[PDB]
């Protein structure tokens, strides 16, 4: 549902690392670099004074 | 010359039942939010129908 673009990999053998906890598995694409979500600030400007 | 009953009719300010205080993070737990607060393998497990 969220979408496949995380799995899409030229060589998935080296790039994918998973561990299966009780019910479902966590998946990492080694090449995909984590990125902070801009434009999701808590208060947009909030002049404190 | 004042009023005799006016002094007696005056009453102090009423009771304040609750005193406000700082609630540091981590005190709140097990609320009714749909967001994942269930912890451990219990949260990961999903029942089969």
């Amino acid at each position: 549902p969220n979408g496949s673009n995380y799995i899409k990999t030229a060589n998935p053998r080296n790039d994918l690392r998973m561990v299966t906890v009780a019910d479902y598995t966590f998946i990492v694409n080694r090449n995909v670099v984590a990125q902070k979500n801009t434009k999701s600030v808590n208060l947009p400007n909030y002049n404190p004074n | 010359k004042m009023d005799t009953n006016q002094i007696r009719a005056v009453e102090p300010a009423p009771l304040t039942q609750e005193v406000s205080s700082v609630e540091f993070g981590g005190s709140s737990d097990e609320t009714d939010t749909e967001g994942t607060e269930v912890s451990g393998r219990k949260g990961l497990k999903v029942e089969r129908d």
